[PDB]
DNA sequence: CCGAGCAGCTACTTGTGAGCGGATA
DNA sequence: TATCCGCTCACAATGCCACACGCGCTGCTCGGCC
RNA sequence: CACAUUCCAACCACACCUGGCGUGUGGC
């Protein structure tokens, strides 16, 4: 009753969590700059840390 | 007993003496320490229970 | 008095964390408190011949050294903004500025 | 497999074993604290040498406050050096008979 | 500009012994 | 001022064997008397 | 004149390979 089991499922959402956390704070440094009317919401996302 | 081995008194000394427990010297003022502590504990970004 | 202080970022992102740090200055609207990056990375040494004559704006240690006037604000800005591990300085945690000696003698390798 | 060379370093620096022995070497050899060795050596204080005419000891530590409010008392015979390579003039400075 | 090598993107052990304050007579 | 007590840090925790696998991407910095 | 070596029928010399380190698993 105090030992909890976690999956496969809650594994990978944390992992997924880490690496959303990393791509969160490059997004948030990437707007620093971005205004209107210059990107689309394609560029500042990238693929590597996730 | 925990109360008359309290160095502190009130809320800001409290904060500060937290911080400086916390993080080794950089002695903010209370309103600079005050975020470490909420920060900490009370937001949902660092403080995940499920 | 807006003193010039020394600060150390990661490695290679010295300039990226000048202008981080710019724009979190005229985020906060504090330029009363701080002057500007004084990036001393003015090393135009290159490596110039066949088709091949470009200018290398590098070279020099990693340091990004802020004109600014010390202060709790100041140094929680400074410090709030990422890519800052480095606050040189021989203290607790609020250290000492550069003498104006040295501030000439920066100056004279700008101008060289 | 034998043949060896070298790297003169242009600061010399401490021998992290003789520091770090619990007890270490210079801990007990220089009559020093630990805490303030290694707060000389990694140049958050400094420390005095060669006292001589000053009021300070001359084995005394101090912080970056603790060196310019007294360096106006003295600038010509006070000295106080920040590195390996003061405990290195302490060492070379110290008697052994003595 | 070209090539070559290198950097950013923690806590259920417990026990033993020694050392460094520290507070009490 | 001596001296026991409490807090903190270094060091230790078989042995063998067998198999399998791993150190990336973008980015940054240094390389050079013919 | 002197010091110092002499570059070519079989063949001697020109050989032979990843525990750096970590992780995972299993056995005694």
């Amino acid at each position: 009753g105090n030992r909890r089991i976690r999956s496969v499922g809650e594994m990978a959402e944390n992992q997924f969590r880490v690496g959303l956390v990393r791509v969160e704070r490059a997004v948030k440094e990437r707007l620093s700059l971005g205004d209107l009317d210059t990107l689309m919401p394609q560029d500042m996302i990238n693929a590597k840390p996730i | 007993e925990t109360l008359r081995v309290d160095p502190t008194n009130d809320r800001l000394s409290a904060l500060v003496e937290i911080y400086r427990m916390m993080r080794p010297g950089e002695p903010p003022t209370r309103e600079a320490a005050e975020s470490l502590f909420e920060n900490l504990f009370f937001s949902e970004d660092r403080y995940d229970l499920s | 008095k807006k003193r010039w202080y020394v600060v150390q970022a990661f490695s290679g992102f010295e300039g990226r964390v000048a202008t981080s740090l710019r724009e979190h200055i005229k985020l906060h609207n504090m330029e009363d408190l701080f002057g500007e990056v004084m990036v001393p990375t003015e090393e135009v040494v290159e490596i110039r011949g066949g088709q091949r004559r470009k200018s290398e704006r590098k070279f020099f240690p990693g340091y990004v050294l802020v004109q600014m006037v010390m202060n709790d604000a100041s140094w929680h800005l400074v410090r709030s903004v990422p890519r800052v591990m480095g606050f040189i300085g021989g203290t607790s945690d609020r250290p000492a500025p550069i003498s104006d000696k040295e501030v000439d003698a920066i100056m004279n390798r700008l101008q060289q | 497999r034998e043949r060896m060379g070298h790297i003169e370093l242009a600061s010399p620096t401490a021998h992290i074993w003789f520091l770090k022995s619990l007890p270490s070497r210079i801990g007990l050899l220089l009559d020093m604290p630990l805490r303030d060795i290694e707060r000389v050596l990694y140049f958050e204080s400094y420390v005095v040498i060669e006292g001589g005419m000053t009021n300070l000891e001359r084995q005394q530590i101090l912080t970056e406050e603790q060196y310019l409010d007294a360096l106006e008392e003295f600038g010509d015979e006070f000295d106080a050096k920040m590195g390996a390579e003061a405990i290195q003039a302490l060492l070379k400075s110290m008697d052994l008979e003595q």
